[PDB]
């Protein structure tokens, strides 16, 4: 029952830990997508003032 | 017939439960691979890239 316990607080601990990973995951992804929009707006914004 | 029906039969419940027992442990040793060696080195990596 123990052993049973521990397997279970750790699976939580795996859906906890998988839940941080989901977000983690989206914010790499959502800070690559920020990453080209935000440099490709400023170059639009430096070519128009070049 | 004590032994038979009473004694050994408890100790062969005893051994089912002990290789249930081990069967726990290896489920938990498994769980701490998809763990430490898993979804905490994919929050290293993920926390790494972000």
């Amino acid at each position: 029952i123990t052993l049973e316990k521990d397997i279970k607080n750790l699976k939580h601990d795996i859906n906890e830990k998988t839940q941080i990973n989901e977000k983690l995951e989206l914010e790499l992804s959502e800070a690559n997508s920020k990453f080209e929009l935000s440099k490709q707006e400023n170059e639009r914004l430096l070519v128009a003032q070049r | 017939r004590i032994i038979s029906s009473e004694v050994q039969e408890s100790n062969r419940t005893e051994t089912e439960l002990v290789g249930l027992k081990q069967n726990l442990i290896n489920n938990k040793l498994k769980l701490m691979n998809v763990l430490e060696t898993g979804i905490m080195y994919k929050l290293e990596i993920l926390q790494e890239q972000l």
